[PDB]
RNA sequence: AAUCGAGAG
């Protein structure tokens, strides 16, 4: 399940992206909580992974 | 240059949880 | 038996503290942990009894032998009334007297850190780090103290206790400034 | 496209002393990305289970 | 038992990038040349600038538990006490010293002539507040 | 199974123990902590999570005396339970009220 | 001394507003170290009925099979979670499903196309028969006691108007799921809530009077109704704390970057639940309550 | 492809409103932001959802290989 | 990773009841490190989290194409009153609270939404 | 087994 970005150049369209989705518009927080992402590591919420974030197969 | 265009009718759309 | 004692002894990552290329030390916390040390040890921060027993526990845990003591010992707090507000500062005095083995002094080390004083007003002395008998009394822990730098507060224990207690320091104070970083969060953004 | 020779087998990089004798594969080996945890303890590894089920110690029975 | 007292006039406030604590600048109204230089939280014990202030040092109060009903100390005759140790001393010139103190991580400089500063010794000590 | 005292920490009085309670987080482990901290009776009271990986919640009491770590728990844990009471009742007056 | 009669002087409860589906209320001169207990009790630990286990017989769409499992596990059942009881994983797999734990949902459907459909048409629903599958088409087949036990209320999603899948002529769907009783804090589709959360009731400390038209200003840097201007002294004054969101825009103008605080009341929280749709959101707040206290109540009687 | 049953982030159940919001944008001529408020979609995790979905199963459905084409 | 080059790999899936959580209610999904950027020097991302905050919000997109914006008129000052207008504050930071003790952090975090 | 091409750190 890919979507459409919200913040997109004019050209997005122009090529006709939109026909093959590449990502997700995701809720991100820059934010040093965890401790499990310092050197370049990201931290995903496991109930969005069950939800279906950032599925494929 | 024209400055980037000011998109209009820009109203609240974030309230306090239960209003 | 014998890949294995050579494995714990001689290549065990406690003894590669400092790199043979200049003596200097090579380990020590990174991001997170420095820029959480820079909050927890500066004068604005005070915490309750109940904020510095959890804390200490949670860095401490003495159930895995991480005590010296088997029994965590507290300081008497900075501010007696109106009520009892402990500092950062005491958070490290303490965890370092439950590290350090007991029947020995604290550390005396006298050194710097990365943040001159004119960042905090007219009158700061918190670029001078100071040490007297394992109590942190002055400046602020940084990257010059905890990371790869010399003569900083992990390298002075790991000269005076031996390897083990620096390893011991490492891994206690990873665990404090995690626990720390989880209840008083750090950020970036446009306004910075 | 010649067919290498003794010498040709032994000569290089790709011969037969640094590819056979200076290095080595190995078993009881394993690989993996690795990824970050600040509660393990310094000195320690974090091992997978997977890895925890196929790595074995010899150890005779006292 | 007490080893200094004396009456403080603040003069300036400054509170350096701190939301909690203020560096005070206190010079005394009796000896022309004892004066002080001390950190304290102003969400606590809030000073403004020409205030006049009790500045106790004391060896006691007369391990650490908190106050049950039924005791009593030297604290409950001030506003505001602060537990910490003395670690460095300095002869500031002839019939002058200074005595540094760090409650754990405040600063205090408290300079002043010698035969009232003689008490002080690198304990640790109580200091004492009131208006 | 689910409460286990870890003898290696614990004191030959009783008076400083540490338990290790499975199947536990923050949620169990924050509120008990704070219960038990309002006991006028204990020292020192933490609680910690060895592994996040892991669901094992470590508690930590240490009296002044005159009880045990046990009892401190014990007492935290009951009025953990009337202080859910109140809130349940304090809840339902107000429901049927609205 | 603290001691829970002095807790149960001071505690109370402001209900704001109480639907099937959203609750928003207050708990006073509480712990945070309880309120998040509470919340991590909804969002986590209260049981629901979602779809677990799922058995094609028959997927000839373009949807996967397992994205079609994941996606008929997700869609929330209206079931009464006391209903049915736990499954004994256990057990063997003949064994371990029974009436008093297990709700079988079918889902057979064929897309053939419509005869009738007019030339030019591209809507599927004309051209197409069936060429939507919704959540509304997940049949309820009780066996057992639940055909009399469940007969007052038969088992139907939520939101009947999931969109499921998409079909087309010759294509179909023919499967069977199973639902239990599971907890949030193992897959994310047994949380009962959209979301429950709290929030500090805020506080804006005004420190010098703001007369005039810095007023006007001021009180057009909150929402509209944080605010006001007094009928007798053009004043500003607080009104309402909970219609503040904390925003800050007061703070980006010198004018008043002395003349307000912005704090919060710590003990003061303004919990907002809303619900999935099985239970409603007072009940699972009260569900969450005796979660805390079972749980207290089993460690004070399990032998050390 | 097809519309999420939930939302990612808090999981409000958004997946019977993406023809809901279709119908609003072509019969009304609603814009994005007042077709999604009228859905009861307030905060932007649940927006977003609905505003970025591409619906990519409608071209996947035009390959059939079940019907002569 | 992003659209400006922050590779990373998943190091935890945390679960939601210990991830932060916001005045509105939301936990975020991708929770990024703070300082992944003051050596990376990715700005993009910030404005784009900014921006991307604001479209989910108003129901609209923002384009990105590069130099439509200069030193006279900032995307940070464009998307601020965006986000002003909406109800959130100006450079996109939101008042959180820790998802394991329940108080509220520090200082108020920066969120947003980026592909 | 080589050769070519694509990658990762
Ligand atoms: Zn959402």
């Amino acid at each position: 399940t890919g979507q459409t970005p919200i913040v997109k150049a004019n050209l997005y369209d122009d090529y006709g992206m939109d026909n093959f989705p590449n990502g997700f518009n995701a809720v991100v927080a820059v934010i040093s909580y965890t401790g499990y992402d310092m050197d370049d590591a990201m931290i995903i919420n496991k109930s969005a992974d069950e939800r279906g974030f950032g599925y494929g197969t | 240059r024209k400055d980037v265009p000011k998109v209009e009718g820009l109203k609240l759309e974030h309230f306090a949880t239960g209003y | 038996e014998n890949a294995r004692a050579e494995a714990l002894n001689l290549a065990n990552t406690d003894s590669q503290y400092l790199t043979p290329t200049s003596g200097s030390p090579v380990r020590g916390l990174i991001q997170d942990h420095i820029s959480a040390g820079v909050w927890l040890t500066s004068k604005d921060s005070f915490f309750t009894r109940e904020q510095y027993q959890q804390y200490i526990y949670g860095c401490i845990r003495p159930e895995d032998g991480h005590t010296t003591r088997s029994k965590i010992v507290t300081l008497p707090p900075t501010i007696f009334k109106p009520y009892p507000l402990w500092t950062g500062k005491q958070i490290i005095t303490t965890v370092l007297l439950n590290v350090t083995p007991p029947d020995m002094p604290g550390i005396n080390l006298i050194s710097k850190n990365k943040i001159k004083n004119e960042y905090w007003g007219k009158g700061s002395l918190e670029n001078e780090v100071l040490f007297k008998d394992g109590a942190l009394l002055c400046g602020i822990l940084d990257k010059s103290q905890y990371g790869a730098s010399k003569y900083g507060i992990v390298h002075s224990l790991h000269e005076v206790y031996g390897p083990e207690v620096a390893a011991k320091v490492l891994s206690v104070l990873g665990r404090l400034f995690t626990n720390y970083i989880t209840a008083t969060a750090f950020t970036c953004g446009m306004d910075d | 496209v010649p067919i290498p020779g003794v010498k040709q087998a032994l000569e290089k990089k790709e011969g037969l002393f640094r590819k056979h004798m200076m290095g080595k594969r190995v078993n009881y080996a394993a690989r993996s990305v690795i990824s970050p945890d600040p509660n393990i303890e310094t000195n320690e590894i974090g091992v997978p289970p997977v890895f925890a089920v196929k790595l074995t110690y010899p150890e005779p029975v006292t | 038992n007490t080893l200094f007292d004396d009456i403080f006039q603040v003069s300036e406030v400054d509170p350096g990038r701190y939301n909690k604590v203020c560096r005070i600048e206190a010079a005394s109204t009796t000896q022309d040349q004892c004066k002080l230089t001390l950190d304290i939280n102003v969400e606590l014990f809030p000073v403004a600038a020409q205030d006049s202030l009790t500045v106790t040092i004391a060896s006691s109060l007369n391990s650490w538990r908190p106050p049950q009903a039924g005791d009593r100390s030297l604290a409950d005759d001030y506003d505001y006490v602060m537990y910490g140790t003395a670690y460095k001393f300095e002869e500031v010139s002839k019939d002058l010293i200074a005595v540094y103190y760090s409650f754990g991580g405040l600063l205090m400089r408290l300079e002043g002539n010698y035969r009232n500063l003689n008490n002080l010794k690198q304990e640790n000590a109580y200091l004492l507040i009131r208006r | 199974e689910k409460i286990k005292l870890l003898t290696q920490a614990t004191s030959e009085d009783g008076t400083s123990a540490s338990f290790q309670i499975v199947e536990e987080d923050h949620t169990l482990g924050n509120a008990l902590r704070y219960v038990i901290m309002k006991n006028p009776d204990v020292e020192f009271c933490g609680y910690s999570i060895p592994h996040p990986s892991e669901n094992l919640l470590n508690i930590r009491i240490q009296t002044y005396g005159e009880t045990t770590a046990v009892d401190a728990l014990q007492k935290g844990l009951k009025d953990l339970m009337d202080l859910c009471d109140v809130v349940e009742s304090k809840f339902t007056e107000k429901i049927k009220s609205m | 001394e603290w001691n829970v009669e002095k807790f149960k002087k001071d505690f109370e409860v402001n209900i704001s507003s109480l639907d099937a589906r959203e609750a928003n209320f207050d708990l006073i001169n509480i712990d945070t170290s309880i309120a998040n207990a509470f919340r991590r009790i909804m969002i986590s630990e209260v049981p629901s009925v979602a779809a677990e286990y799922v058995y094609f017989f028959n997927n000839t769409s373009v949807i996967q099979d397992e994205v079609l499992a994941h996606r008929i596990g997700l869609v929330p059942l209206k079931v009464d979670p006391d209903m049915l009881t736990w499954v004994d994983s256990n057990l063997p797999d003949d064994e371990k499903f029974t009436d008093e734990n297990t709700i079988v949902l079918s889902l057979n459907v064929k897309c053939t196309r419509n005869p009738d459909a007019p030339k030019g048409s591209t809507d599927p629903k004309e051209l197409y028969n069936n060429a939507h599958v919704y959540a509304r088409d997940l049949k309820f087949e009780p066996q057992g006691r639940q055909s009399t036990t469940f007969a007052d209320c038969p088992v139907v999603p939520a939101d009947p108007d999931i969109l499921l899948a998409k079909l087309r002529p010759g294509q179909e769907i023919s499967l069977k799921a199973h639902c239990i009783l599971g907890i949030g804090g193992d897959h994310a589709k047994f949380s009962p809530v959209s979301t429950a959360s709290y929030r500090l009731l805020p506080q804006i400390n005004i420190l010098q009077p703001i007369k005039g038209e810095s007023a006007r200003r001021f009180q057009k840097c909150f929402p509209p109704g944080v605010i006001g201007i007094d009928e007798g002294s053009d004043e500003a004054y607080v009104k309402d704390a909970r219609k503040d969101t904390v925003s800050r825009e007061v703070l980006r103008y010198e004018e008043f970057a002395d003349k307000v605080k912005l704090g919060r009341v710590r003990n003061h929280f303004i919990f907002n639940v809303e619900s999935a749709g099985a239970m409603t959101p007072e009940e699972i707040f009260f569900k969450s309550v005796r979660i805390l206290k079972n749980k207290a109540e089993y460690l004070k009687n399990c032998p050390i | 492809m097809i519309v999420p049953v939930r939302c990612f982030s808090c999981g409000k159940v958004v997946g019977d409103k993406w023809e809901s919001y279709l119908n609003l944008l072509q019969e009304d001529e609603l814009d994005e932001g007042t077709a999604l408020s009228r859905l009861g979609l307030k905060r932007y995790c649940c927006r977003r959802m609905i505003l970025t979905h591409v619906d990519l199963i409608e071209k996947f459905l035009r390959y059939n290989p079940l019907e002569k084409r | 990773s992003s659209r400006h080059g922050q590779k990373g790999v998943c190091s935890r899936k945390w679960p939601t009841i210990d991830m932060p959580f916001s005045e509105t209610g939301i936990q975020p999904d991708i929770i990024i490190n703070p300082h992944a950027f003051p050596s990376r020097m990715t700005i993009g991302m910030f404005v784009e989290s900014l921006a991307g905050k604001a479209g989910a919000l108003h129901g609209i997109a923002q384009d990105s194409t590069p130099w439509i914006f200069n030193e006279d008129d900032t995307p940070a000052d464009y998307f601020g009153e965006q986000l002003a207008k909406a109800g959130y504050n100006y450079h996109g930071n939101e008042p959180m609270y820790s998802g394991a003790t329940g108080e509220e952090l520090r200082a108020d975090i920066y969120v947003g939404v980026v592909y």
